[PDB]
């Protein structure tokens, strides 16, 4: 399946971060840090590059909080 | 544009089901869906007010909501509505731009004096649905039609009324306190199921008429009289048996006229039969034979001429 | 009688104080004056009476406006045919004394006579003729049998 676009916005839609395509172009990653007292985040994944009816494309999404080793987690999903 | 302009409204309507028709009172009832869309920066909005991208109002009319936010909105009405309207899934929702839209699923009864049943059962009618804006044309105007569904939707099984074609149109009409308002009209052209009436009424009638026609070949005039008398009672019995498919409107249709003519001819058969019996009694059998030949030639010509006359005077 | 259904109800006013009211209505009205003795040849009046709810020294109907045709035309036939109409202002006694204004519209109506004539009277006449003609016969058994059959035919038509 073709690589979709990734971005991060708050609850109102204000953009905060955008996804970077790695040199081994098989994944897209994102990173952010908290400054405000309370931050509510929304993760956007979209593949509407054009109007192609590709069909049943399926992707794997991995997310983590205070987990910089997301590339090689090894442990099963912990915490919450 | 130095001159401040008007607001443009997009509108759409779809019919799910015709649920009834009152031919005496002249009204019909219908189930359907209504959709309105427009854009107004005074409805603008800042997301940090709620942390949200969509503001909405539920189970309220456009008039009610206008009275809460104290800004003018495109309120409407159904022009021919009789009594109250049942509504479901009623909602208004708005974006930070001010792009707004309204949705309703409705069941409503509409007056229709344009109905005309003279040609019954061969009659054809129009079911028209009219939506009027309740505000002047310089404030809001219907500008575009949206086809969000099939305008008339399909349903399993048969229907009493068959839609032959439809259309949808925007016009403008005069308004109280002057000026003009926009109108959106949907019209369905409809006819009845003809096979039902044909097979249920006309073939048995034709056989009954044939029964009174064929008896004139007999030369025993007592048997002819008795069979004529019995056939008249059979005719009356069948007429009151089909009386359920005979609407009581207070004026004559094609079918009532045909029934009256048939009854009159059936009774004249009995009268001629009594005359021929007397003639045979007195010993003038030749005159009775000649009357038999005349009746056998004449009666189908009379029926055919009456049918031609009815066709000329009611269908052209 | 009971509630009234109303549409397009509005009041509007100008800086002078010139004001006006509009309503589209559907309403059911009691009418004991009806008299059906002559049916179907009967004739009736449909009268609509509008009364002011305030004393005549406060407000009084003073002029009649013909903003449309008083009785409007419609496609197809009607059961009741309007032969003539009229409209009039009068004054009538009021609770807590004095008097109030009244505006009356009356329609004079008749039935569609051809319907009843063709549907009832001609077949009746033929049935009566059938029982009349049989007395020319001299075979009284046939006459008896035909009379007996014609009576049943008459009853069948009556209940039809
Ligand atoms: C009236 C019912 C229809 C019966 C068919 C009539 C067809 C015309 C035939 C004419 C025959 C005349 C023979 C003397
Ligand atoms: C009763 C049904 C009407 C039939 C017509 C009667 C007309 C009067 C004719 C009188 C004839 C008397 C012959 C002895
Ligand atoms: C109203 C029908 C009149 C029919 C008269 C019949 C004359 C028969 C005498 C033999
Ligand atoms: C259903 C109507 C039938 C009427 C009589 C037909 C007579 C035809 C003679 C040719
Ligand atoms: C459109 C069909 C025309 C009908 C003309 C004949 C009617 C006969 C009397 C029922
Ligand atoms: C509903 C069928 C239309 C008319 C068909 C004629 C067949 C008798
Ligand atoms: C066999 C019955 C013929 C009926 C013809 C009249 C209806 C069109
Ligand atoms: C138009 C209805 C006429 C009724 C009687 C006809 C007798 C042949
Ligand atoms: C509705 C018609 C009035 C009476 C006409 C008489 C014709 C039989
Ligand atoms: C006025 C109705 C009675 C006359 C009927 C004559 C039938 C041909």
């Amino acid at each position: 399946a073709p690589l979709p676009r990734l971005r991060l916005t708050d609850s109102g839609g204000k953009p905060l971060a955008f996804g970077l395509i790695d040199q081994p172009g098989e994944s897209v990653e994102l990173n952010y840090t908290c400054d405000q007292d309370i931050c509510e985040l929304v993760v956007h994944v979209d593949g509407t590059d054009g109007q192609k009816d590709s069909g049943e494309a399926v992707y794997r999404l991995l997310v983590g909080i205070n987990a910089p080793n997301l590339r090689e987690s090894g442990q099963t999903p912990v915490g919450s | 544009s130095v001159f401040l302009e008007s607001d443009l409204v997009t509108v759409g309507l779809a019919v799910d089901q015709i649920v009834g028709v009152d031919q005496r009172s002249e009204n019909f009832s219908v189930v359907g869906t209504l959709k309105l869309s427009w854009h107004d920066p005074k409805l603008g909005f800042s997301p940090d007010q709620c942390g949200c991208t969509v503001k909405s109002f539920e189970d309220a009319s456009i008039r009610a909501v206008a009275g809460e936010i104290n800004l003018p909105l495109p309120s409407f009405s159904f022009y021919n509505q009789q009594g109250n309207r049942w509504s479901q899934n009623q909602v208004i929702f708005v974006t930070p731009d001010g792009r707004a839209s309204y949705f309703e699923r409705f069941t409503v009864t509409l007056q229709a004096p344009d109905f005309d049943f003279l040609a019954y059962p061969f009659d054809r009618q129009k079911f028209s649905i009219k939506v009027d804006l309740a505000v002047p044309t310089n404030m809001f105007i219907f500008n575009e039609i949206e086809r969000f569904q099939q305008v008339v939707g399909d349903q399993l099984g048969e229907e009493e009324w068959v839609v032959t074609s439809y259309s949808q149109e925007i016009t403008e009409v005069p308004f109280e306190r002057g000026s003009t308002n926009s109108r959106f009209t949907t019209t369905l052209l409809v006819k009845r199921n003809l096979e039902y009436y044909i097979l249920r009424i006309f073939v048995p009638l034709f056989l009954i008429i044939s029964v009174s026609w064929v008896i004139f070949f007999l030369k025993d005039y007592g048997r002819q009289l008795e069979v004529a008398s019995g056939n008249l009672l059979v005719f009356v019995a069948f007429n009151f048996t089909i009386s359920g498919d005979l609407p009581r409107l207070g004026y004559l249709t094609v079918l009532d006229r045909f029934m009256i003519v048939s009854f009159c001819l059936t009774a004249i058969v009995v009268l001629i039969s009594v005359c021929q019996k007397r003639l045979g009694a007195v010993g003038k059998q030749a005159v009775a034979a000649q009357i038999d030949t005349w009746v056998l030639v004449i009666y189908p010509l009379v029926y055919s001429l009456y049918i031609i006359w009815v066709y000329l005077r009611f269908f052209t």
